[PDB]
DNA sequence: TTAGCTCGAATCGAGCTAT
DNA sequence: ATAGCTCGATTCGAGCTAA
């Protein structure tokens, strides 16, 4: 039938078919990007929400997986002892001036690693405060890790616009974030007819790309990067 | 108290298999459960393992699997420090004691 | 700010070879050199019930049933052939020093903190007091944990070489040499400042240790144990087995350099008992109760790191033990 | 615009092969081609409470009980025979060539460009410099690692196999060539254009790497160590494990090479330590800690842009590191 | 760094569509 | 909400001057 298009998945079914039984079949193929996922033959009476549906679990395990090996690292703020745990942040990237560290009585407050080999820095509550201002990690931040890091860098001289593909992470139904494109150009204060020409893909006429001040507020207003 | 008895269900279809499985050679059998494990390998052997299950009466596969239990439990030294550890001990005690009950009385 | 490394793990100094065991006949001890080996054989046995009970078998109706199938072992033993009266141990032990340099840290600030505190150490307290104890212990067979117990005559041998062959020769006498006492002589001090030399850095340090010890016509001698599987049946259950490199009983390497070790005297406890071991929160495993308790502020990380970190310099007296367990060697330094 | 290329996987120069280990006797070294190899065998440790504690564990009734409940594990040990005092390691290096030709490489326009780049390079200056610190890690026992530490005499032997047969022999002394500053001599010179031949790629070369060194009677040597799966009783925990091939302890091939990387001394930060490896981010596994950080912009990746893609060639001797660095190999470009 | 200016090319909004 | 289009107006980059 049609090759539906679930964010950066794409399941597009084999021009051949085949009589599994007797009912009509057609070979499904779960695609990421240019990853193969699955093969799973399915006859021709299901519906395209039903081979939705079909593949919804395979890309379940893929977000939960993508999720839990991109989570960012998480401080813990711990007493004169190193025990107790007081307040844990999740960082995007650790503290400047983090060396091995064991906690000592001398300070009251330290700011340890959740990695086994503890690195760490004394700090008060005010410092402890401005670091986790600085350092925050967005809620979506493990987005970050299925993206090439010159699209998502800050120096413009290195900064490389994202693809169609790359940019349907963050923004569309089947999304990684959940955003239609309409909420999407709504954030960036736009049209959306001007945010589909970014979003379409294989229509040569009138494609656009993205710019770098609003590719980073649209990290910044997903909640992906930028949001500390 | 759930464990003890699919353990004992274990050891009950190990009932329906070949009388002597455990008397074949083997660098590696575990020997000391083996009086429990099979005991239609009397019937084979009227005296040289019938009265091994008889004289020995075999209770110590129960702190065998005690010890199997112990690494189930939660490794927190939370539970350890804390009387968490001491209820849990009680209930091991006591949970271990009629499942061994069982043993010594097979011979029946 | 500094602060302890998360990991810092020092390599061990004063690492013994694993000790033999020949068997030979006294006055022939200038001569032991193709002495045999003792050989680990095997005896088949039994025992009653002896353990105490738990108030629950002591019925006379389980506890008569009870001797009536005791126990068959099989144990591993060692003995002395019956033309043969002492017992002849050999190992060699080296002298490697550098003990603040740790193999791995993580602070660089923290680590050159404790290398700059072990060298003014050094300026101020040579290696010296420190290498004496380990000649004493050296001097008697304290490594023959219990295969001098109740010997007569102890000798230990004590020899240097440098390019294959012997330079100094050292002869002790472990009768006269008690365990509690640590006194000065001059063939010790002659000894302690060859271990001074090693540890300071200053030379190749390489001791063949070699002990005599008057035990008895065919007794039973007593050498490391090995831990059992316990896969066999309940009559062969091979309860015991002893240590044995090539057919030749011997004793383990870390259990000649924990008999070296033992040179702390200095815990807050009563010190009637005798020496222990450097070791942090100073522990010996026979009484099972810990010496330098954290709560007294006298273990090894509590003095380490204030020695260090808030540079509250200790006793002359205690500093001597920091850099003990130093030269051990460990694992120090958690998460 | 000439952007880098999102794969630059790179063969490895400078193969070593598996070190194995034979015992012996000092002087008998010449005709060392039948001594025995040195074995793996099991012995039984347990050890105290000798780590830091989380406040919880330092109340005197817990750390008694934690001594009374033991840890009783086996570990893997490999000694020496109670007769010889000569270790030796045998391992074989063979030196490829082509460093600059990536195995993988997407842009055409950057192999080429690339190519030139190192091209460029040796037209300045051959694979001297390179060749020279090689032979150097060569000349010293630094791929014995730990058993170097404590050596009282340790030489080499390096032969040149070029069909299966010494086409040239060498013989260099460890201890007088150390691991602290690269000087220049004659014989190392005469290995040096050996490799940089190699290095260069004008023909098949081969060597043999025979390192004895005076270790000591039943001393412990240190091979590689392996990783444990942790599914076996606590008792039997086998808490160490070595390597060994057949019935014989090795060290890791890239244990060997690692040591014959040993020739950066070009980072940016105090020379207390010495020498590192040639790998990017200038990682120290022991100190935990990285030299030529990309923070100060000289690390690999950022000297290997500077010198392709806008043309701004780094110093000279940052222009051996990257070399060193491309000999060394890696799955360089954007996974 | 301020303060602009062409010139072709890409983008932007707001109309429509299709599915 | 997806997907894509046209059309005229606005923006955009890389040259340039001007100070």
């Amino acid at each position: 039938m049609n090759a539906i298009h679930i964010g950066p998945f794409s399941i597009t079914p084999a021009a051949r078919g085949l009589h599994y039984g007797g009912l009509p079949h057609h070979q499904w193929t779960l695609y990421y990007g240019p990853r193969e996922m699955a093969i799973k033959t399915l006859p021709d009476s299901y519906t395209s929400s039903e081979v939705r549906d079909e593949f919804s679990d395979i890309i379940a395990e893929f977000v939960i997986d993508a999720r839990h090996r991109y989570a960012p690292d998480v401080l813990e703020l711990v007493n004169s002892d190193g025990d107790a745990v007081l307040a844990r942040v999740a960082v995007s990237r650790l503290p400047e001036a983090l060396s091995g560290c064991i906690p000592d009585d001398r300070f009251p407050y330290w700011l340890l690693t959740a990695s086994r080999p503890r690195l760490g820095l004394p700090v008060t509550l005010n410092e402890y405060t401005a670091l986790a201002v600085e350092l925050s990690a967005p809620p979506l931040a493990w987005i970050t890790g299925l993206l090439p890091g010159e699209v998502l860098t800050h120096d413009a001289e290195e900064w490389r616009p994202p693809t169609s593909w790359e940019l349907r992470h963050v923004v569309g139904e089947g999304s990684f974030t959940g955003v239609s494109g309409a909420a999407a150009a709504a954030l960036l204060g736009m049209s959306a007819t001007n945010f589909r020409k970014y979003t379409a893909g294989d229509s040569a006429a009138n494609r656009q790309k993205i710019s770098f001040a609003a590719w980073h507020y649209l990290l910044d207003r997903l909640g992906v990067k930028r949001a500390s | 108290a759930q464990i003890c008895d699919e353990a004992l269900q274990y050891a009950a279809r190990l009932r329906e298999l070949e009388p002597g499985w455990s008397a074949t050679p083997g660098c590696q059998l575990h020997d000391a459960e083996q009086l429990w494990l099979d005991p239609l390998r009397a019937q084979t052997d009227e005296t040289f393992l019938q009265r091994r299950l008889r004289g020995d009466w075999p209770a110590e596969v129960g702190n065998r699997f005690a010890n199997w239990l112990n690494r189930a439990v939660s490794s927190d030294s939370q539970i350890l420090g804390s009387p968490e550890a001491a209820q849990w001990s009680q209930e091991l005690s006591k949970e271990l004691t009629m499942f061994k009950e069982i043993l010594e009385d097979e011979r029946d | 700010i500094l602060s302890t490394a998360s990991v810092l793990a020092f390599e061990r100094k004063l690492d013994p070879s694993d000790a033999l065991m020949s068997a030979g006949a006294w006055a022939q001890r200038d001569a032991s050199q193709e002495w045999p080996a003792v050989t680990v054989r095997e005896k088949s046995v039994r025992g009653t019930i002896s353990n105490r009970l738990k108030t629950k078998d002591r019925d006379p109706a389980k506890l008569d049933a009870s001797i009536q199938s005791p126990n068959l072992q099989t144990v591993d033993v060692a003995n002395l052939p019956s033309d043969a009266d002492t017992l002849k141990v050999r190992f060699t032990l080296r002298v490697l020093g550098g003990a603040g340099t740790p193999s791995a840290c993580n602070d660089a600030a923290y680590r050159d903190k404790l290398l700059q505190t072990v060298a003014t150490y050094v300026n101020d307290q040579g290696f010296a007091e420190l290498a004496r104890r380990y000649a004493h212990n050296l001097a008697n067979a304290r490594f023959l944990w219990r295969n001098r117990v109740g010997a007569e005559a102890v000798e230990v041998r004590i020899n240097h070489i440098r390019q294959g062959e012997v330079a100094r020769a050292w002869r002790f006498d472990a009768l006269a040499i008690g365990l509690r006492d640590f006194k000065a002589d001059a063939e010790l001090d002659a000894l302690a400042e060859l271990i001074a030399s090693g540890l300071s850095g200053s030379g190749h340090v390489l001791l063949e240790v070699v002990a005599f010890a008057r035990i008895g016509d065919g007794q039973e001698v007593f050498p490391s144990q090995e831990l059992i599987l316990d896969k066999g049946d309940k009559k062969g259950q091979k309860s015991k087995t002893l240590y044995s490199v090539r057919d030749a009983a011997a004793i383990h390497s870390q259990k000649i350099g924990n008999a070296l070790r033992t040179i702390d005297t200095w815990y807050p406890d009563e010190d009637g008992l005798g020496p222990i071991a450097v070791e942090p929160y100073g522990s010996v495993t026979s009484q099972g109760k810990a010496y330098r308790q954290p709560k007294q502020k006298l273990d090894f990380y509590t003095l380490l790191d204030n020695w260090v970190l808030r540079d509250e310099a200790p006793a002359v007296e205690q500093q001597h033990y920091v850099i003990a367990n130093l030269i051990r060697g460990g694992v120090f330094g958690e998460a």
